[PDB]
RNA sequence: AUGAUGUCAUACUUAUCCUGUCCCUUUU
């Protein structure tokens, strides 16, 4: 069978969730997102920083 | 900060007469407490020799009470004007005087209240 | 300094010697139509501050993240700056105390400490920038957001003064323009029409605003201890080094209540400027509130006579339109009024430069008239113990039957626009970057907008430059290069499609570039080299070089182009292949860069398409992709990266962004590149990018570069990680192996020694 | 006329109120129109 | 819920309404009580006072016989440009007896177009009072 | 659960010395009786606000004494005996002096030295 | 959804003297039915008042509008009111009758 | 100890999260190359059908048994799924694990030995 | 002029709430008897959020030597 | 003329001390 109509959580790999899985997560793969996000503009951050008198 | 104990105001007083009065980094460099400006702003304030801290009578009130409704802010500017120059004493006294004294058709209509 | 404060003395005793004040009479009409208005547009009363509200913490963060980025930047100190950041840091640990402590002095001390002056040289006109004590600052900070907050969230400033969060110049520009030209049948006069712009600022509004009626003004807007507080801490004190004198003749400058002081002062001038019948029509129906410039109906477009009329903080720009026999009628009340025997109204009227041949107001009999007439009115109708304007100041340009060309100079560099209907004047259009400008309705070419830049800007860009150029041999050569780095991305930037297409502009910032260069050599050598080689001084920075943003034609030295390796025969010698031309060095954006125009076009463009996009969205029952949002994140109108950022929670509730930058301008003393923009509100438009990648790629790359340096000689194996009176000698060496040779310096002859 | 109907004064006509022009010197070099006007221009 | 199953949830289309509708009942041609819609988000009435907030005087009605609620759902103006608009959705919950508005049965899975002033009841059977 | 209904000595259990239950006329203590089916009844009819644009006192009170270091905008509920100004007339004067707690707790560092010990003694 | 702190009690202050509980039923009155009230009379505790109701989040729709909300010139102060602290001034007695009851009616 | 198994998979996870680990090393190479992850400590009135609805969201799962016990029907707590790929076994490690499901909370990670009947803790 | 201004503004409140009482009234009473048959019958993604940091001015100060321009790195 | 309690600064001593954590609470 296929999927229904909601919004599946990304965990680098697309899966074929299946038999009304509305919304069932602990939180782990939006957090770690958030934080590969939040270190990747850190970076830029960091480099902008310290190329300021470079 | 700024407590300006009695032992401070002593020093400051000795340094504003030995040092000087337009020198107010020389006078800030022997008391490890404040800022020259707020050493200057002390001076300027309550060491000041000129300040009349005492004899709060009826004639300054008067005055104060017929200048506080001509200007309503700007209570810096009525300062020398009055006599106390302490830029804090006018309010003080203001705020005494107002405790101790509290314990097309709207001219239709008034065209017709003469005419009734 | 010393006499203009002797001077500001003299004036204020004055003022408080004699009562002499701002005619009672008129002041009580002026009070009167300040309430009547109010009402009308039935405007809320500003709440005093809500202790337990949701608004304070946000608002304070705000307002301290600002307090925090100008009064700190880097690494440079004070005692009084440090006892600012120290209670800077207090606030940002225990923000509720810092919130207590802001509302118990904002409801308590109705006095304040003594200010600090002292003037700042844009040796042009100088601007004098007042400094307050920290804590004092803190509070008046918070408070001014405060009052900027519940200003927007109230409407209560009107949209006629109009300096507000659309954009900073480049969007009042566009918009200014297309609104002239979208007005009902306006640049058209083949029944006898006629219209005028004026231009004129108030020229008083930093020393005649009245202590007093700026109390009743400020009872009528907020509550009773907030007007006290911005009243009393608008009368403190100036000291610079000696003199002392007083304050309270008109309102002091840079505290940072002056966003809600000098709006609010704007918003009541206006009125009387211009009238409250018209007023109120021009600017809303108060259920409806109206659009940038746009009137709602035909109707209150046609019957008024001064159609449009808009502001930023000093100047005034009004459209007045004028319909035929209502022009002779204010003619004759201007001859009435002031008769001229010897037809000396043209005796000196301003006028402007841009190539005053075929397009200076050309002045002819009843448009000269018509032009004092209207100044006479509107100098006539203006309240004058505080607000004038001078004749000599002003510059009022008509566009009728005669002169075919109109030229409004708005906050931006002047502008031109000549409607083709009335068949205009040549306007070569030295760059591709004449205004154009559709009709809104028919979707028709109404007009061409030809805009230069202005001769006030210019010469401050050239003052700047000297400035520079004037602070060498006391610094590195990497700071010479980022100040001229930094004037150039600048004023390339805010004035920028007049920088492409204003030729005296063009030639000017070349030989500018090339003085700065000149600089650079003369303190590199002492003997003026023959020809110092292009590269080490215009490449770029982190492959260790000076980083030049160069905005002009300089073609490489043709034969600097050798690569050079020996790989496993010997020497292989890889020269560049230039023969095409000539090998340009880089064009300062212009080309390389896009122009405002498309970039409002496109701006609005992207905005549309990305709403159109959520509405699909929403519709299909998905979130929004990060490859939708790319298709986009340019910047539209403001920028789709302020949709994106953590502000989209957090900044939401500041509004007043170039207000409060322009004030800040007034307030600290680096007379930044910061009108233009700021960054976290608007976005980030100045964008570099390709400009280095089409830099390499003309200096020959790496391969050429490390090639004119020295970086063979310490045999390190490649491209790698290479980068990291010091730092002169480092450059020096860096790339000494380009700037020790005979052809670089022609009489050589020396071994040095060993 | 019926066009200026919303002006708060009603007709100054009164640039110095005083005369045209002052046309007179002063002996302090501070109160004078030559420092009045270097004041007012180099300064804003 | 608090004592019970929660049945009868609305999709993720709903919003509020803005729309000029009041509930005016007249059970004796007396609009005495008034109930807004568009103010709350959730509305129950029933047969029992601790599920629901206020009881009703309705013996010949159950618990859970009609839900009225208001959603955007997807239509056409009359303009011809389509859009969200504010109307009320009218399904059947499945009651015993089932319902009749304006006399005559709905059935349920059935997007009729709901407007306002019309003859509704509020019960399996019969009702004595109407709302409009 | 804690939403279960309570009893009046239940009542009298909670809240501390001093308070009265005495109510207001006999009209709105049944509209308190209605208000639970006029909770639904009520929100289910016509209400709206407005406000009227008019020209315009302002009490309060942070921490009343010569210093009396900052309260948080919650631990008021604690110290608002201290807050009321009311001074100089036994037990009552030893809870009113014990707010040196509130020292203690908010403060500068030498204030919860001096407290601390001035509180060890006593 | 709810913060664990927070309880059906909430202390209110900045209360004038002259006050009524007419105003105070009528204003609270809004979020839900009031389980009762208190007020001090007591030279301390006059100018402050508890209110308690039949449901918590009567209470916290209540500190969610009333924040700082206004009442003559005051803004009064609304805070969710703590526990424990002086309580046995009572006792846990008189559970016996009661119980016995309950184990009598329902027989349970 | 019967619910500390989930804080210590949770912060483990944490522990992983905070030492800058990559994804080589983030306690995957250990439970590699097996579908099957052990699943505890669930209520006693959940069905198969109901987890295998539930545990249907990180992709379809290939054969799952619920431990069976009790000869009325076969409710122990413990149940063993085992997934189509092993990032989707990895997902539900990493999301579903410490979560709750209709009031007690439950526990979710790997085994990656054997299919063996007796082998969670009760 | 404020003392007879407040009066005025005063009383044209009143007179504008006697004219909203006198119209709402007439309102609801037109509303309520009816003529006919008054009572006879986004999810956006959480990778596209929080993707930098923010909360500055982007240009800090006015000293041109920070290298404000070319905010990434080179290779 | 000491002494008394008292709110409040100011110096002095302790060779006083600046990377401390759950390496242990794992409670239904």
């Amino acid at each position: 069978p296929r999927y229904s109509g909601p919004a599946p959580p990304p965990n680098r790999f697309w899966p074929g969730y299946r038999w009304d899985g509305v919304d069932r997560s602990n939180g782990f793969e939006q957090k770690r997102f958030a934080r590969l996000a939040s270190k990747k503009a850190v970076e830029e951050l960091a480099y902008k920083w310290s190329v300021e008198d470079m | 900060g700024g407590v300006w104990r009695n032992t401070e105001d002593e020093i400051l007083k000795a340094a504003v007469m030995k040092y000087g009065k337009n020198q107010w980094s020389r006078i800030a460099s022997l008391l490890h407490r404040k800022s020259a400006k707020q050493c200057k702003a002390r001076w300027y304030e309550w060491l000041d020799p000129s300040i009349k801290k005492t004899e709060w009578s009826r004639e300054e009130e008067e005055k104060l009470l017929h200048l506080a409704k001509l200007m309503p802010t700007q209570w810096r500017t009525i300062a020398p004007i009055i006599g106390r120059t302490a830029a804090q004493c006018l309010e003080h006294y203001e705020f005494l005087l107002d405790k101790a004294a509290q314990r097309d058709e709207l001219e239709m209509l008034s065209e017709a209240r003469a005419r009734l | 300094t010393r006499l203009y404060l002797k001077a500001e003395q003299e004036r204020q005793h004055n003022y408080l010697k004699d009562g002499p004040y701002i005619t009672a009479e008129e002041a009580v009409a002026v009070y009167t139509t300040t309430v009547h208005w109010l009402e009308s547009r039935r405007f809320s009363p500003i709440p005093f501050p809500p202790l337990s509200y949701k608004h304070d913490t946000k608002l304070l963060i705000l307002a301290l993240e600002r307090l925090k980025e100008a009064y700190s930047v880097k690494s440079r100190l004070n005692q009084s700056q440090r006892e600012e950041l120290g209670l800077i840091e207090q606030a940002y640990d225990n923000p509720h105390e810092a919130l207590s402590r802001i509302k118990r002095h904002l409801l308590t001390q109705r006095a304040f400490k003594e200010v600090g002056i002292e003037f700042m040289d844009l040796y042009s006109h100088l601007v004098p920038v007042y400094d307050v004590e920290p804590l004092e600052k803190i509070t008046d900070a918070y408070l001014d957001q405060y009052l900027w907050y519940e200003a927007d969230k109230r409407r209560l400033f009107p949209p006629w003064i109009k300096p507000a969060d659309t954009e900073p110049p480049p969007l009042l520009v566009y918009k200014w323009c297309q609104g002239i030209n979208n007005l009902q049948d306006v640049w058209e006069t083949s029944e006898g029409e006629c219209n005028v712009m004026l231009e004129s600022r108030f020229e008083k509004m930093y020393e005649k605003i009245d202590l007093t009626l700026l109390n009743r003004l400020l009872r009528l807007i907020v509550d009773h201890n907030i007007a006290d507080y911005m009243t009393a801490k608008n009368n403190v004190v100036i000291n610079y080094k000696d003199m002392n004198h007083t304050n309270s003749y008109g309102i002091i400058r840079g505290l940072q209540f002056a966003s809600f002081i000098v709006q609010y002062y704007g918003l009541v001038m206006d009125l009387l400027v211009l009238g409250l019948h018209r007023a109120s029509e021009m600017a809303g129906p108060p259920q409806m509130p109206n659009d940038f410039l746009s009137f709602q109906d035909i109707a209150t477009e046609a019957a008024h006579p001064i159609r449009l009329f808009c502001r930023y903080i000093d100047r005034i720009h009004i459209f007045f339109r004028f319909t035929a026999d209502e022009a002779r009628d204010l003619i004759q009340r201007y001859l009435t009024e002031h008769p001229d025997p010897n037809n000396e109204n043209i005796v000196g009227y301003n006028n402007k430069k841009c190539w005053p041949r075929d397009a200076r107001m050309r002045l002819m009999k009843h448009d000269v008239n018509l032009g004092r007439a209207v100044f006479w009115d509107i100098k006539n109708r203006l309240p004058r113990s505080v607000t004038t304007v001078q004749w000599e100041n002003s510059f009022v340009s008509v566009y009728s039957k005669d002169n075919p060309n109109l030229l409004f100079n708005m906050c931006g560099f002047e502008c031109r626009i000549l409607p083709k209907c009335r068949t205009s004047y040549e306007e070569f259009t030295h760059k591709d970057g004449v205004w154009n400008l559709q009709n809104e309705v028919t979707k028709e070419r109404t007009a061409q907008c030809f805009l230069r830049v202005d001769d006030e800007s210019m010469q401050r860009f050239h003052n700047r430059v000297r400035q520079i150029l004037m602070a060498s041999g006391s610094t590195t050569f990497t700071k010479i290069v980022n100040k001229w780095n930094t004037a150039l991305i600048g004023l390339m930037t805010y004035f920028r499609e007049a920088v492409v297409n204003t030729q005296e502009l063009l030639d000017l910032l070349v030989k500018c570039e090339n003085k700065i260069q000149t600089r650079i050599k003369i303190g590199l050598n002492s003997k003026m080299p023959s020809r110092f080689p292009p590269v080490v001084f215009y490449t770029p920075k982190e492959l260790g070089g000076l980083g030049m943003l160069s905005m002009g034609h300089v073609l490489i030295p043709q034969s600097d182009l050798r690569w050079s390796k020996q790989t496993d025969v010997g020497i292989t010698h890889f020269r560049s292949g230039m023969s095409h031309e000539e090998d340009q060095l880089i064009p300062n954006l212009y080309r390389y860069i896009q122009p405002w125009e498309s970039e409002f076009i496109d701006s609005q463009r992207v905005w549309a398409e990305y709403a159109l996009k959520r509405q699909e969205a929403i519709a299909q029952n998905r979130r929004l992709t990060l490859e939708d949002l790319e298709d986009s994140w340019d910047r539209g109108i403001p920028r789709i990266n302020t949709l994106f950022q953590k502000d989209r929670h957090t900044l939401a509730y500041d509004k007043g962004w170039r207000v409060r930058t322009d004030f800040k301008q007034y307030q600290v003393l680096k007379q930044n590149p910061f009108w233009w923009t700021h960054q976290r509100h608007d976005g980030k438009l100045w964008n570099l990018n390709n400009y280095r990648t089409d830099m390499i790629q003309a200096l020959g790359g790496v391969e050429g570069i490390l090639e004119h340096t020295l970086f063979k000689g310490t045999y390190f194996p490649t491209w790698e990680g290479l980068f990291w009176q010091i730092p002169n000698r480092r450059f020096t060496l860096w790339w000494s192996p380009t700037i020790n040779r005979a052809n670089v310096y022609v009489g050589f002859q020396v071994q040095l020694d060993l | 006329r019926r066009w200026d109907d919303d002006v708060v004064f009603k007709n100054c006509a009164k640039g110095v109120d005083d005369q045209k022009k002052d046309k007179r010197f002063v002996n302090d070099t501070l109160r004078s129109e030559f420092h009045k006007k270097f004041m007012e221009k180099y300064i804003k | 819920f608090r004592g019970v199953v929660i049945k009868y949830s609305e999709p993720p289309e709903a919003r509020i309404p803005k729309k000029r509708w009041r509930l005016y009942p007249f059970k004796n041609d007396e609009v005495l009580p008034v109930m807004y819609i568009h103010r709350q988000s959730a509305y129950l009435l029933g047969r029992h006072r601790r599920i629901a907030d206020i009881p009703i005087d309705h013996p010949s009605c159950s618990k859970q016989h009609a839900v009225f609620q208001y959603r955007l759902v997807e239509y056409t103006r009359a303009d011809g440009t389509v859009g969200r608009r504010v109307k009320p959705y009218i399904i059947d919950l499945g009651s015993g007896n089932g319902t009749f508005l304006n006399n005559k049965r709905i059935e349920p899975q059935r997007y009729y177009e709901l407007k306002e002033k019309d003859v509704l009841k509020f019960g399996f059977s019969s009702r004595e009072y109407v709302l409009l | 659960e804690r939403n279960r209904p309570l009893s009046d000595e239940e009542l009298d259990a909670m809240f501390p010395e001093g308070y009265k239950v005495l109510p207001p006329p006999a009209g709105y203590v049944p509209i308190r009786t209605p208000a639970r089916k006029l909770t639904a009844t009520p929100t289910p009819l016509g209400g709206m606000t407005g406000f009227h644009m008019q020209t315009e006192m302002k009490s309060v009170n942070d921490q009343p004494s010569g210093n009396l270091p900052f309260l948080k905008p919650d631990d008021i509920q604690y110290f608002d005996k201290l807050l009321v100004d009311v001074d100089e007339s036994e037990e009552q004067k030893e809870r009113k002096i014990m707010k040196l707690l509130l020292k203690i707790k908010n403060g500068t560092p030498p204030m919860r030295k001096a407290a601390l010990r001035q509180i060890t003694d006593k | 959804r709810l913060p664990p702190e927070v309880n059906r009690i909430l202390y209110i202050r900045n209360l004038p003297y002259k006050i009524t509980a007419e105003e105070m039923y009528d204003i609270f009155g809004k979020y839900g039915p009031i389980r009762q009230i208190r007020v001090g009379n007591t030279p301390e505790t006059r100018g402050t008042a508890y209110v308690v109701y039949e449901d918590i989040f009567d209470a916290k729709n209540a500190c969610d509008h009333l924040s700082g909300f206004n009442v003559c010139n005051r803004y009064l102060v609304v805070l969710y009111y703590n526990a424990n602290r002086a309580f046995q001034k009572m006792d846990t007695k008189k559970k016996e009758e009661q119980l016995k009851l309950l184990k009598e009616k329902y027989g349970i | 100890n019967p619910l500390t198994k989930v804080k210590l998979i949770n912060e483990l996870n944490e522990r992983e999260v905070q030492l800058g680990v990559a994804d080589k090393v983030s306690w995957h190479s250990e439970y590699k190359d097996s579908a099957w992850i052990f699943l505890g400590g669930l209520p006693y009135e959940l069905t198969e059908g109901d987890i295998i609805c539930v545990f249907s969201q990180y992709g379809e799962i290939v054969n799952i048994n619920l431990v069976r016990d009790k000869k009325t029907g076969k409710s122990k707590g413990f149940c063993f799924l085992c997934y189509e790929d092993q990032r989707s076994t990895i997902l539900a490690v990493d999301n579903f694990n410490g979560i709750k499901i209709k009031g007690r909370t439950i526990r979710v990670d790997h085994v990656s030995n054997y299919r063996a009947p007796k082998d969670s803790e009760e | 002029a404020d003392r007879k201004a407040r009066e005025a503004v005063e009383m044209r409140a009143q007179v504008e709430r006697k004219m909203a009482q006198k119209e709402k009234e007439k309102h609801e009473e037109k509303l309520r008897e009816m003529a006919q048959k008054a009572r006879e019958r986004v999810q956006y993604d959480q990778r596209l959020f929080n993707q930098s940091k923010g909360m500055d001015s982007g240009f800090a100060g006015g000293e041109d030597e920070i290298y404000n321009v070319y905010d990434q790195a080179w290779r």
